[PDB]
RNA sequence: GGCGACACACGUGCUACAAUGCCCACUACAAAGCGAUGCCACCCGGCAACGGGGAGCUAAUCGCAAAAAGGUGGGCCCAGUUCGGAUUGGGGUCUGCAACCCGACCCCAUGAAGCCGGAAUCGCUAGUAAUCGCGGAUCAGCCAUGCCGCGGUGAAUACG
RNA sequence: CGCGGGGUGGAGCAGCCUGGUAGCUCGUCGGGCUCAUAACCCGAAGGUCGUCGGUUCAAAUCCGGCCCCCGCAACCA
RNA sequence: UCGCCUCCUAAAAGGUAACGGAGGCGCCCAAAGGUCCCCUCAGGCGGGACGGAAAUCCGCCGGAGAGCGCAAGGGUAGAAG
């Protein structure tokens, strides 16, 4: 486990084009990807019975990494559960791991996302790191459809060096992320 | 039965044949 | 100690690419992917 | 439920083609509901009828394989 | 004797068995064991451990079946939540997609008998 | 476009719940009716609705069109099943300018409720009831489980 | 304290010694019979059988044990 | 109304009155306790599938306005959390 496309493409051609197109110098000024944040949640474990660790163990398939078992601050009398010990769900993406997930969601998970027509062409803005708003699930080459007891949706929160956006876009944008444009 | 657009009867009870009642 | 395991994989798409990646079931089949794009229709 | 050729009237292509060749606008009104989906046609408005008024029924790349009727809507309150 | 999806059907011909996988109908199965020269009669319970996979793999291989097909099925459903195909709507909407009579029947797609009834007349 | 709507309602009926049954194969026995831009024998292509060719038939003379329930053999062994086919996905045919709203078939796949029906209620006095197949009118086609006819097998009971 | 006895549809009360059904009504909803209405007549929504622990093939029920009511007789530094 | 805890009244020490002004207590916790090892907020403004106007996220700016069983108040992240 030491090599992918992505992490290669990256080197080989996000970085010398990037340097040259924006006109840094030296191999850290230059803004890259550092790691990708992605959480579900779901805040569907309430009354009956309601535990949903599958629902954990199953993301666990897809990204490679068990995730977190989140929790609520404070209480939602206006819904549900309150004070702490409820559900939020969490698997922090790092190098390698991020990689290899970042790219078969680069090459799969494009169309399998139902219809599709290109990705939002502004979350991000400002703030550099860009984050995705997620429905579907099974679109993920794993994870059979006939064994899926719900669909849940996500985040992908992909964070970077990028201080600007015109950068964080770049990178991306020069990687093999589309955008509706 | 009757209904079964799958078998020998029904064909019949609907009037018609195919492969559950050889046309012959 | 629990965790999806991990290996190299050969995925098969279905135009023609074949990504030869790693990480979970070493047999993959795929119905699209990138060298699949832009498949345009023209507009009237 | 043909087998030899598209119900599609032509009163519509011979409207539709032209704004084929070119790439305009998309208003465009027409009561052949009972018509196939033109290949292409996929990015443009058609103005359904439904013995009430037009539809800004839009045009996807995957609504070909059905008339413009599929998406016109006859009765109030479905 | 697992095949397709967690399926085994057991004790009884051959031929009949198979229907119980979801994918397989009459015609299909007696088609599987004319293709793999397999005989009919002969139960479940008696078929040699090759065989046995040797079915599987024509099997399983070609027609996808349980599973792979399942929500297969809710793809073009599914689909049908684009702009609006009035076949959408019934799914969308809970009712028969085949130009039927709702006006009294349909209790297959409504659940059966949701009363709620009125209707007043005259007194004196 | 709508009469086809649909949270519901009653009336008339279709299919069932199964072993006195169902399936596949074979094999007998009708009567009544309708047939010219009609009914299509018969070869051919597709596991198939159907398509190509093509003989006859103004029809007691050629066809629809073979009847089903019987019989015979084989398959199922009491299960929500090889019962029952609703709904749903797919691929197709003919018609007709055109079948989204709105056809019928065929074919692959799903196989739903129903294991005998509350109070109540309907029919029938014998070639009847019951159950089985066949026709025609309207018709381009068909939503025909209807309607008008036909013929097959063939009970029970009536003290009062 | 101790002997009892008692809680089960929205209120009412049987199922309590027998194990094997979750019901009988009032009341809302339909649907029945008339010529229509009334009146009778049916089928349903609805209860952890209070609680938890338990033997059984199985519990409202027999066992447990406690919260809680009401009768009494008694206790109150 | 009657014992008790907090604040003001109460005149910068303490205390200090009214049938003064305004709230609580008659419990809880075998972890909500010993201890040792780890960790940091509330909000605001961007960015986000369900998403209020605060759910769970991501990014900055923000030392305390969060929390601490409960009344208020003292106190507190250099930890009591």
């Amino acid at each position: 486990p030491l090599d992918v496309a992505l992490k290669r493409k990256y080197y080989e051609e996000v970085r010398p084009e990037l340097i040259r197109r924006f006109g840094y110098q030296n191999v850290w000024e230059v803004p890259r990807l550092e790691k990708v944040v992605i959480n579900q949640g779901l805040g569907e474990a309430k009354e009956d019975a309601r535990i949903l660790e599958k629902a954990a163990q199953e993301l666990a398939l897809i990204t490679g990494q068990k995730p977190a078992v989140t929790r609520a601050k404070k209480s939602i009398s206006n819904f549900k559960l309150r004070k702490g010990m409820p559900i939020g769900l969490r698997v922090t993406l790092r190098r390698d791991r991020m990689w290899i997930f970042l790219e078969k969601l680069l090459n799969v998970a494009l169309p399998r996302i139902r219809d599709f027509r290109g990705l939002n062409p502004n979350s991000f803005d400002g703030r550099g790191n860009y984050n995705l708003g997620l429905r579907e699930q099974l679109i993920f080459p794993e994870i059979t459809y006939d064994m899926v007891d719900a669909l849940r949706g996500m985040d992908i929160a992909v964070v970077t060096t990028a201080e600007t956006d015109e950068e964080a876009r770049a990178l991306l944008e020069l990687l093999g992320f589309p955008f509706r444009k | 039965g009757k209904g079964d657009r799958r078998t020998r009867r029904g064909k019949i009870w609907r009037g018609t044949y195919g492969k559950y009642r050889p046309r012959k | 100690g629990i965790h999806p395991k991990l290996v190299p994989a050969r995925i098969i798409c279905g135009c023609g690419n074949v990504i030869e990646t790693y990480s979970t079931k070493p047999e993959i089949y795929v119905e699209v992917c990138s060298k699949c794009h832009p498949f345009y229709t023209g507009q009237q | 439920s043909l087998k030899k050729g598209v119900f599609v009237d032509d009163h519509l292509l011979e409207k539709v083609l032209e704004l084929n060749a070119k790439g305009e606008k998309r208003l465009i009104k027409t009561w052949s509901r009972r018509s196939t989906i033109v290949p292409e046609m996929v990015g443009h408005t058609i103005a359904v009828y439904n013995g009430k008024q037009h539809v800004p029924v839009y045009i996807t790349e995957n609504m070909v394989g059905h008339k413009l009727g599929e998406f016109a809507p006859t009765r109030t309150y479905r | 004797a697992r095949i397709a999806g967690v399926e085994i059907p057991r004790n009884k011909r051959v031929d009949v068995a198979l229907t119980y996988i979801y994918g397989i109908g009459k015609a299909r199965a007696k088609e599987a064991l004319e293709k793999t020269g397999i005989n009919p009669a002969t139960r479940v319970k008696d078929l040699t451990e090759a065989e046995v996979v040797r079915l599987r793999e024509y099997v399983e291989n070609t027609w996808k079946l349980e599973g792979e097909l399942r929500a297969e099925v809710a793809a073009n459903i599914k689909r049908l939540m684009d702009i609006g195909c009035y076949r959408g709507l019934r799914h969308r909407r809970g009712l028969p997609v085949r130009g039927q009579r709702t006006r009294t029947n349909a209790r297959t797609r409504k659940g059966p008998r949701k009363t709620v009834a009125g209707k007043k007349k005259a007194p004196r």
